[PDB]
C-alpha cells in the first residue's frame, strides 16, 4: 500500500552558538581597559 | 505499613502468591544466608490476558508496596523520535541511575522499577520485514543489550503488560530477562463475589445500600462477566438512583431535601442488567429470541424424544471424564423446524458460555474469511470452563450446489479438522450441527467424525394436525370439526414452518370463504412421502 | 515552519549583535593603541 | 442560563435523556455525597446512524452547553504525519492539559472536552494482517495507553461519530472507555412535527407566514424524510417565496411548499418516481381475465404482508414464456403497493462488474431496506444476476449463495 | 443583473435561470429580509456533461459575478501523493484564508 515514512539527517553547525559562547563577556574587559589607559594618558 | 487486603485485587490469589514466591521471596530472606547460596535475583515479569481483567491494577498495586524510587513508566511508542540515533539513547536514559547506583553503593544500592506498557508495540519479532522497518531493529538490539550484557547489574526489576504474547521477540523470553510469565483469566463465583465485596464496602460503610439486596444471588446470576463490567454495573446502578432527585432537569436543574435519605433498591441493579451492561464472553437473550419466533409447542411424541436425547448427551459432556468432545448431528426433510430445537436444547443447557455460527453474518466472504471467522469462534471457547457451539446449514457454509458438483474444499477441510482438535486440558465442549441433506455429507467422508445422529420428523397423521391446530387455535369449534371430516380419513406429509404459513395465507380471504381455501392449499401442495 | 522561520530569525538577528560586538571590541582596541602612543 | 427549549434538536427525547442520566448525572449532585459512594465518572460516549439526522448537532450543543473550557477539536484524520514518531505525538500533545491541571489541583479541576470527527478513519481494528501498517497498530496503542493507563485521570470527556459502528477496535469500547453507545434514527410523525416547529419560529414571529400553510399537513406529506431534507424543503420554499419579487408585503403560502416538494427535495430512503415512469413505458391494458387475476393475487400478498405478526418477511415469483410483460406488471404492483420506501435492482446498472461487486450492491440495497417500518424490492431478470448460459453450464455461485441467505433472513424486530 | 448572452455564454437559457433562482436567492434580496428570515446560504452546486461544452467558464463567470475574491482551481488528478498525510494536507490547504478571515473579522 502507499505508507511509508521517511527519517532525516541533519546538516546543521554554524557560526558559534548563541551569546552563551564567551563573545560577549570577552567584549566585557576591553572596555574597563580602556578606561585605565585613557585616565594614564590625561 | 503494607497489608494485602488494602491492595483492593479480588479473585487473583493464586498468581500474586506464585509472583511473591518468585520475585520478592530472595530479598526479604536474611542477607547472611542469601549471600551462602550465591543466587542472584530475578528482573522481569510478563503479564498477559484478555481486554478488562486487572493487569495494570496489578501492576500499579506492585509499584505501590515498594519502599524504594519512584517507578519510571513508558506509555506505549513513547521512545521513538525522527531523527537516525535518536530513538536509541531513549532507551539508555532509563537504566542510567540504576547503573551510577551500582557502580558506587556496590551491593546494597537500593530497588529502581520500571514498566513498559503495551510492550508489544516496540519489540516485534526481529527480521520481519526484510530487516524490519530500520527502527524496530536497532530498539531491539538496544534492549536485549542493555538488560543482560558484558557488564552486571543486580538492583532492577521489568514488568511488561501485553494483550497478544505471539509476537514479542523468542529472545527476550528466555529464563535471564523476563522470567515470570502470567496468564490473567475470567474469574469463577468466588472471585465474583469478592470483587463486588470489594466494590460495595464503601457504600455499605455509610448505609446508602439497601436491606433487599443481597449479593450473593448478584453473584450467582452473573456469569462470564469481566472484572471491569461488574464495576460499571455498580456504577450504573448508582447513577439510576441519583437521578431521582433531579426533578426539572428539563427546565432547570434543581435538588430536592430528601438527598438525604438517599438508597440504592435491587431494582435498579435489574434494570442495570437489563438495559446498560452486555458482556462479551457471556450470553444475551436476544438471539434466542431471533431464533426461536414462535416458540415450541408439543403436537406429539417425537418432540420430547428429541429433547430427551439432547438432554442425555448433556448430561454425558458433563459428567464423563475419558470424552472431554462430544458432538451429534440433527438431521431432517427441510421446513421441519431443526434449527429452533437445537437452539432449545442449547438454551436448556444452561453452559455458561453458548454461541451460534450461522451463515447469517458472512454475506460475500471468501473462503479464507469464512475459514478464519469459523476459527475465531471456536477458539474463543477455548477460554471457559464449559461451551457448547452451534453449527447453522453445513450445506449453506459450503456453498453447495447440485450441478457439476461444486463447493469449497478449503471450508470442508476446516470443519473436519476441527472436529478432532481435544481441547486444552481440563475442560469440555459440546458442538452440535444442523443439516438437510444427509446423503450429500455422507458422500463427502463426514458421517465419521460426528459422534450420533439424530432424526426430526414431519406431521405425518390427521390426529397430530388437528392437535397442532388446536394448540394455534386460529380456527374453532365448527370449521375444525368441518376440517376433522374431510382429512381424518387420510394421510399427510406437511411441516410446521409450512403450517404456519399456510394458515397465515388462508385466513386473507372473506369470512365465509377461509375453509374451502385452506383445503384447496393443502391438496394443493401435494405428498410425495 | 513558522516556528523554525522565526527562531532563524532571532537567530539572524543574533548574528548582528556577534558582529556588533567584535566590532566594537576592534575599534576600542585601535583606540586602545593610539591612546597609548599618545603618552609617550 | 440553560434550558432545554433554546437547544434547538428535536424527536431526541429519549436518547438526551439517556446520555443525560448515564454521563452528567454525577457532576451536578452535592459532592459530599458523591464522595461517600467513592464513585469514578464515565469518560466516553460514541453516536452512530445513517446520514443527516443529528450528531455532529447534538456534540456541538453539548460542548457549548457545559461551563467547561473551549473543546478540542479534531477534523477526521488531521493527526497524520510522513516522519516516524510524529503522528504519537501529535495525539500525546491533547492530553497535556488536563494531566498539568489535575497535577495542580486535585479533585477541584474544571472539566476538559476532546472531540473526534470520524473517528473511524483512524482507530481500526489491530489485526494481525501479517503486521499492520504503523499507521493503525502505533496510534492506536498510544490513544489506548492514554485514555486508560497506569495514571489516573478523572476530567476528560471524549466523545466520537461514525457512520461504520462495526470497524473500531473492540478493545476502545469496554466499560472504563467509550461505554455510552446511541444510536440515531430517522424519525417518526412527532419528530417531523417538532423539527417543522423548530425550524419555522422565525418566520412566524414577525408575521410572513401565510394563515394557510398548516404544519400538521406537511408532517404527514413526508414519509422517511431525514432531518436534513427538512430543512433543504423550507429553504427551497423560501427561495421560491422571494424569487416571486424580482422583475415590503412578502409572505410564503402553500403553493410554494407544494411546487418545493414536488420538484426540488428528493429523499434517500423515500419513494421514486421515475423509475415507473421508465420501466412502465406503455401503461397496462386490460385484454382479459388474466391481468385481473394477477393483480388481485398481487393485492392479496400486499395486504397479508402488511397486516400479519406471525408471517414478517414474504416472497413471490413471477415467471413464465419470454416477451410477456412481467416487469411492467411487478412494477404496477410495487407501485399500487403505498409502501413509503420502494425500490428495484435491475441488472443493466452493473455492466462490466465482477462477482463482488454484485454481492456488495445487493448488500447495500437491503441494508437501506432495512432501516423503515415497511419496503418492498424487486429483483428482476434473475438469470443475468447469475450469468447463466446453456453452454456448458456457467454462472456465478457467489451471488448465487448471497440471494438464497438474503431469501430467509428476518430483519430486525418489528419491522 | 443576470443577462447571459452579455457574459459571453450562449444557448444557456434554462439551465442559468434555475441556478440564479435556487441558489442565489438570497445574496441580492436586501440584508435586512433575509437577517428577519432566518435562512442560511447553500453552500455549493454541481455540474455534469460532456467535455468541451462550457463549464469552467460559467464557474468563472459566476464567480465574477458576485464580486468575489479570485478562485482557487485544483485539478483532481493532482492532490495525490504517496506519502501517508500529503493528500490530506493539500486538501485541508484550500480552506485556510477563509478560516482566518472569518475569524478575524466576524460576520
Ligand atoms: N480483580 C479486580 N478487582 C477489582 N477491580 C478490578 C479487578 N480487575 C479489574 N478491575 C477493575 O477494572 C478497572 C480497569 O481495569 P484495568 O486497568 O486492570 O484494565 P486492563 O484489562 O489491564 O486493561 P487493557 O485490557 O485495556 O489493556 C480497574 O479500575 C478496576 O476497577
Ligand atoms: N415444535 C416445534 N419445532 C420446531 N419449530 C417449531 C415448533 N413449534 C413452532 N415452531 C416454529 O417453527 C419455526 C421453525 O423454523 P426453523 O427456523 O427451525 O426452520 P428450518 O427447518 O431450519 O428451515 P430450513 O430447512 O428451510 O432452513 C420457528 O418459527 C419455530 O418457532
Ligand atoms: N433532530 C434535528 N432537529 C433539528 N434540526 C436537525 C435535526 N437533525 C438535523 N437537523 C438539521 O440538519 C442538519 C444536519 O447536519 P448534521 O451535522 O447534524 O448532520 P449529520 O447527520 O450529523 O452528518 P454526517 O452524516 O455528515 O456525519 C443540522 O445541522 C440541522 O440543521
Ligand atoms: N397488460 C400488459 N402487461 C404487460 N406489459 C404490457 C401490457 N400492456 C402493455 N404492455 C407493455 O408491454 C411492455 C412490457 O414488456 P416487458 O419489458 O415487461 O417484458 P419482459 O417480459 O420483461 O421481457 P423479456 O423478458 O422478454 O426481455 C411495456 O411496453 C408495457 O408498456
Ligand atoms: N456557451 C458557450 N458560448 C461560447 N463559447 C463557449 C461556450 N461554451 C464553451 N465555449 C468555448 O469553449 C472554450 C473552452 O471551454 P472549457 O471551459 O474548456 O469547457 P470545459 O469545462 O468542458 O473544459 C472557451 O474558451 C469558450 O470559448
Amino acid at each position: 500500500n502507499p505508507a511509508i515514512f521517511a527519517s532525516g539527517i541533519i546538516m546543521d553547525s554554524s557560526i558559534s552558538k548563541q551569546a552563551l559562547s564567551e563573545i560577549e563577556t570577552r567584549h566585557s574587559e576591553i572596555i574597563k581597559l580602556e578606561n585605565s589607559i585613557r585616565e594614564l594618558h590625561d | 505499613d503494607w497489608n494485602f487486603e488494602k491492595m483492593g485485587i479480588g479473585g487473583l490469589d493464586k498468581e500474586f502468591s506464585d509472583i511473591f514466591r518468585r520475585a520478592f521471596a530472595s530479598r526479604v530472606f536474611p542477607p547472611e544466608i542469601v549471600e551462602q547460596m550465591g543466587c542472584k535475583h530475578v528482573k522481569g515479569i510478563l503479564l498477559y490476558g484478555p481486554p478488562g481483567c486487572g493487569k495494570t491494577l496489578l501492576a500499579r498495586q506492585i509499584g505501590k508496596m515498594l519502599n524504594a524510587r519512584e517507578p519510571k513508566v513508558v506509555n506505549g511508542p513513547e521512545i521513538l523520535n525522527k531523527y537516525v540515533g535518536e530513538s536509541e539513547a531513549n532507551i539508555r536514559k532509563l537504566f542510567a541511575d540504576a547503573e551510577e547506583e551500582q557502580r558506587r553503593l556496590g551491593a546494597n544500592s537500593g530497588l529502581h522499577i520500571i514498566i513498559f506498557d503495551e510492550i508489544d508495540a516496540i519489540c516485534k519479532q526481529r527480521g520481519s520485514m526484510a530487516g524490519s522497518t530500520g527502527v524496530h531493529d536497532t530498539v531491539v538490539n538496544q534492549l536485549l543489550s542493555k538488560i543482560d550484557g558484558v557488564e552486571q547489574l543486580n538492583n532492577i526489576l521489568v514488568i511488561g503488560m501485553t494483550n497478544r504474547p505471539d509476537l514479542i521477540d523468542e529472545a527476550l523470553l528466555r529464563p535471564g530477562r523476563l522470567e515470570v510469565k502470567m496468564e490473567i483469566g475470567l474469574p469463577d463465583e468466588k472471585g465474583r463475589l469478592q470483587i463486588l465485596h470489594i466494590h460495595t464496602a464503601r457504600m455499605r460503610g455509610h448505609q446508602l445500600l439497601s436491606a433487599d439486596v443481597d449479593i450473593k444471588e448478584l453473584a450467582v446470576e452473573t456469569k462470564n462477566f469481566s472484572g471491569a463490567e461488574l464495576e460499571g454495573l455498580v456504577r450504573a446502578a448508582q447513577s439510576t438512583a441519583m437521578n431521582r432527585h433531579i426533578k426539572a432537569s428539563t427546565k432547570v436543574e434543581v435538588d430536592m431535601e430528601k438527598a438525604e435519605s438517599l438508597q440504592v433498591t435491587r431494582g435498579d441493579f435489574l434494570a442495570s442488567l437489563e438495559n446498560d451492561i452486555k458482556p462479551a464472553f457471556g450470553t444475551n437473550q436476544e438471539d434466542y429470541a431471533s431464533y426461536i419466533m414462535n416458540g415450541i409447542i408439543k403436537w406429539g411424541d417425537p418432540v420430547t424424544r428429541v429433547l430427551d436425547d439432547g438432554e442425555l448427551l448433556v448430561q454425558q459432556t458433563k459428567n464423563s471424564d475419558r470424552t472431554p468432545l462430544v458432538s451429534v448431528l440433527l438431521e431432517g426433510p427441510p421446513h421441519s423446524g431443526k434449527t429452533a430445537l437445537a437452539a432449545k436444547i442449547a438454551e436448556e443447557s444452561n453452559f455458561p458460555f453458548i454461541k451460534i455460527c450461522s451463515p447469517d453474518k458472512m454475506i460475500g466472504f471468501s473462503e479464507t474469511a469464512k475459514c478464519q471467522a469459523m476459527k475465531k469462534i471456536f477458539d474463543d471457547a477455548y477460554k471457559s470452563q464449559l461451551s457448547c457451539v452451534v453449527v447453522d446449514d453445513i450445506e449453506r457454509l459450503l456453498d453447495y450446489v447440485p450441478i457439476g458438483p461444486r463447493f469449497s474444499n478449503l471450508v470442508l477441510q476446516a470443519l473436519l479438522v476441527l472436529l478432532k482438535k481435544a481441547p486444552p486440558q481440563g475442560r469440555k465442549l459440546l458442538i452440535i450441527g444442523t443439516t438437510s441433506r444427509k446423503d450429500v455429507l455422507q458422500e463427502m467422508e463426514m458421517l465419521n467424525a460426528f459422534s450420533t445422529t439424530i432424526h426430526v420428523p414431519n406431521i405425518a397423521t390427521g390426529e397430530q394436525l388437528l392437535e397442532a391446530l388446536e394448540l394455534l387455535g386460529n380456527f374453532k369449534d365448527k370449521e375444525r370439526t368441518t376440517i376433522a371430516q374431510q382429512v381424518k380419513g387420510k394421510k399427510v406429509w406437511i411441516g410446521i414452518k409450512k403450517l404456519l404459513m399456510l394458515i397465515e395465507m388462508s385466513l386473507q380471504m372473506d369470512p365465509e370463504y377461509r375453509v374451502r381455501k385452506f383445503l384447496a392449499l393443502l391438496r394443493e401442495e401435494g405428498a410425495s412421502p | 515552519m513558522a516556528e523554525d522561520a522565526d527562531m532563524r530569525n532571532e537567530l539572524e538577528e543574533m548574528q548582528r549583535r556577534a558582529d556588533q560586538l567584535a566590532d566594537e571590541s576592534l575599534e576600542s582596541t585601535r583606540r586602545m593603541l593610539q591612546l597609548v602612543e599618545e603618552s609617550k
